[PDB]
């Protein structure tokens, strides 16, 4: 519904927004993905 | 066939985290006490680098709790999204200033407050939102005329006041009014990389670089973009004390491999350079260990 | 069954018995540049088997009133190595390492080590001085330490105004010596940039700092060293030319 | 995978690395007084998390020569917590209890506990005199210790007349200084009567006996304490009145 | 349906060692010799 009044692309305020969260890229970048509650050694 | 060696690795050579969107705070279900070995969730393993995940369902009893608070605000998108302070010029067109034009260089890192917020990510690409607010040193607005050329980088920058550069048949420039709402223009990513850098572990040239003073480390021209020209629109010398600060928005930003956030005080540009004398502690000083405030 | 770990790049082949769980820096692999990205028109250069071995800096030793270490990636392997050999000789380059790093004690020692990867790991001028043209700048050999790799100066702020408590939003791994006497990363190729200069722009640093003090009742061994292993993955080389040294 | 343990009731959360196996008494959970066997006619209470917590006793320190100690229950559990200020308020009552009690040590050391809870754990007057008027007869203080908990005189009869050796009938789990700093027993409601008192009548003791003596060679930790966290399941309350202290 | 942390415990609030009737005295089987590791029944934990 957000318009453009002109024919470039950066001239948009807050085109599309996004949710999308991935915790697992820093909180647990880990090989073999550890269970969610055992021991992990 | 001729040798399998050569077409195995080839085959094998491929492509080697689905997020879910996450709309709302996270819920919580109940649970009850258990009493069982083997299954621990508390004595995770820190050293691994890893988060660990005690949930706090599998600490406590908890509730069930259907949340609702927004995360909508704390996405990078609307974190960027306020504008702020860049720069002043200082364009002294008065008696004893016989130059009538002022030249700054576009550097972000001159002040602290939108500073430390580009700091937390290393790589950033966005669109700029620049906005020129204009006055004099009294605060006060006057019925005068401005221009603001951009001068990219490789262009003639302009002489004087009757320079030849303010013809502007290829440059952009901004004619506006004193007495006028504030100019405002959007701009592009016009790197000639393809994303921003803040840091840079080298140098720009090969050779050799001296141990003595190191005046060229830590400057990628791939962020450095140029000049921002301003003038009165007059050929004779009207005397005022004009400074007129420049403001930037970011949007469609997209960061890349966040960094911490810098605790001690800037004391250069494109330096990062602290102070061993003082070194400003993070934390507030306590009075023993056991003395939470 | 996890203590245990075998990794074998090249022709060597590495082994730790104490240390567990590979951290890999951000979830991604390293990979080659793919087509539609890439801009260097001329076939790029893939040896894979001699550059891709696990190279093995200087050994470094840990008192008890030590500060930390810090290398530069790929400067540390630019004198040295078939991968030496062929960064002098090529203008563009991308890798992705597999960083490893060791610290072997007693069950009786105590101790632990703070590893991390820096991307584009600046340093900072030591000094209160804003002078422009008199501020003080750090040397070459001081950003650019080569494979022996300098120490810090004051590492409560990294030698950059950074304070490393907050050091872990980047990838790490700790080595404590009560559970394992080795830590290793393997990281991807991080640059704003497909490919980049070798003995220009390095890629990332690497950070060794004993935040708790090796402390050992006397009548033990008192050398501590800390050796650092490296592996680079799916190297690349373009633009052949003659010698660079620096 | 067996020697970890997670227990956690109310908002506690207990966890024990090296000490394991959970032993239960009599092989029957704690459970709440059924329909057709109670008899307070008025309707009881299930508050199930502010009084079903771990809470954690006083700290026993063990030298070389000590003899032991003991409670009883729920009498450690009438002035503090808010199961203490519902005792007070409540003449019946009914729950079952989760023992755990820790004693820390270090490898080098040795030794090791008896740990087992004795139920209707009476006390015996120590002397010779048969006189009934004038018989020896154990003081309040010594029968009902309180939080704190009272030491033994002579361990090897349990102060009751009945001999150490065969006190293994007994719910029992034993802390042994080579294999298991913890040890944890989950008991039910034993009473002869669905409800009772709880500042009158104690349901069960607790024994914690030094049988092998703690010996570990001069230059160690010498003050090896003992910690006994308690936590009721299933609690009920009812008949309410007046505050009672005693 | 109002809050699910009432319902839950509510049903989940259930009954939570069938011994057999030992008539006679307990019998042997045979055994031989068994040489293998893993399986131990002398090295228990009292
Ligand atoms: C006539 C329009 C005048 C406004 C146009 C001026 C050019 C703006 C280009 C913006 C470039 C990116 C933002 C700049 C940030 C920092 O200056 C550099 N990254 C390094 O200091």
């Amino acid at each position: 519904t957000n318009i453009n009044y002109y024919k470039d692309s950066y001239a948009a305020s807050a085109s599309r927004q996004d949710f999308t969260q991935d915790p697992k890229k820093f909180t647990q970048p880990v090989l073999d993905s550890i269970r969610e509650l055992s021991a992990p050694l | 066939d001729p040798v399998e060696d050569i077409i195995h690795d080839a085959l094998s050579s491929t492509v080697r985290t689905s997020g879910q969107d996450v709309n709302t705070a996270a819920g919580t279900a109940p649970s009850s006490h258990r009493l069982e070995t083997g299954r621990v969730p508390a004595l995770q393993a820190a050293e691994t680098g890893a988060t660990s995940n005690a949930t706090d369902e599998n600490m406590i009893e908890t509730r069930c709790v259907m949340n609702r608070n927004g995360v909508l605000e704390a996405t990078i998108s609307h974190f960027f999204s306020r504008s702020g302070l860049v720069g002043v010029v200082n364009l002294t067109d008065g008696g004893t200033d016989t130059t009538g034009y002022a030249v700054w260089d576009i550097d972000i890192m001159g002040f602290v407050q939108l500073r430390r917020k580009c700091e937390m990510f290393t790589y950033m690409r966005f669109n700029a939102e620049f906005t020129f607010v204009t006055t004099t040193e009294n605060g006060e607005a006057r019925p005068f005329m401005l221009q603001y050329m951009y001068v990219p980088p490789g262009a003639p920058k302009p002489t004087g006041r009757d320079a030849f550069q303010w013809q502007t048949a290829t440059n952009p420039s901004v004619f506006v009014k004193l007495t006028d709402p504030p100019a405002q223009v959007s701009v592009p990513f016009m790197s000639p990389a393809s994303a921003y850098q803040w840091f840079y572990d080298g140098y720009p040239t090969f050779g050799q670089h001296p141990e003595t003073s190191n005046t060229t480390y830590g400057q990628c021209p791939n962020n450095m973009m140029g000049t921002f020209a301003v003038r009165v629109v007059s050929r004779v010398a009207s005397q005022l004390k004009l400074q007129t600060r420049v403001y930037m928005k970011l949007k469609h930003v997209r960061a890349w491999i966040p960094r911490p956030i810098r605790s001690q005080p800037y004391l250069l540009k494109n330096f990062p350079n602290y102070d061993s004398s003082k070194i400003t502690y993070s934390a507030r000083d306590r009075a023993s260990i056991k003395q939470a405030n | 069954s996890d203590r245990v770990a075998q990794l074998t790049v090249g022709n060597s082949s590495i082994t730790t018995q104490e240390a567990a769980n590979i951290v890999l820096a951000y979830g991604e692999w390293p990979e080659y540049c793919p087509d539609t990205d890439a801009t260097a028109v001329d076939k790029p250069t893939r040896p894979d088997v001699s550059v891709n071995r696990f190279y093995t800096l200087d050994s470094k030793m840990w008192q008890e009133n030590s500060t930390g270490w810090y290398w530069k990636f790929p400067d540390v392997l630019n004198k040295t190595g078939v991968f030496g050999q062929n960064a002098q000789f090529h203008y563009l380059y991308r890798s992705g390492f597999c960083l490893h790093v060791q610290c072997n004690a007693s069950k009786f020692h105590q101790g632990a080590l703070l590893v991390a990867v820096i991307p584009e790991f600046v340093l900072a001028g030591r000094g209160s001085n804003t002078k422009p043209n008199e501020a003080p700048h750090p040397g070459f050999n001081t950003t650019f330490p080569g494979t022996a790799g300098a120490s810090f100066n004051d590492p409560y702020v990294l030698d950059s105004g950074v304070p490393l408590s907050q050091s872990l939003i980047y990838p790490h791994q700790w080595i404590n010596l009560r559970t394992n006497n080795c830590a290793t990363i393997i990281v991807p190729y991080i640059n704003a940039v497909p490919f980049d200069s070798a003995i220009n722009h390095s890629n990332f640093g690497l950070i060794v700092v004993p935040v708790s003090p090796l402390k050992y009742s006397s009548g033990a061994t008192t050398a501590i060293p800390i050796t650092v292993t490296i592996a680079p993955l799916n190297s690349e080389f373009g633009g052949l030319r003659q010698a660079v040294s620096q």
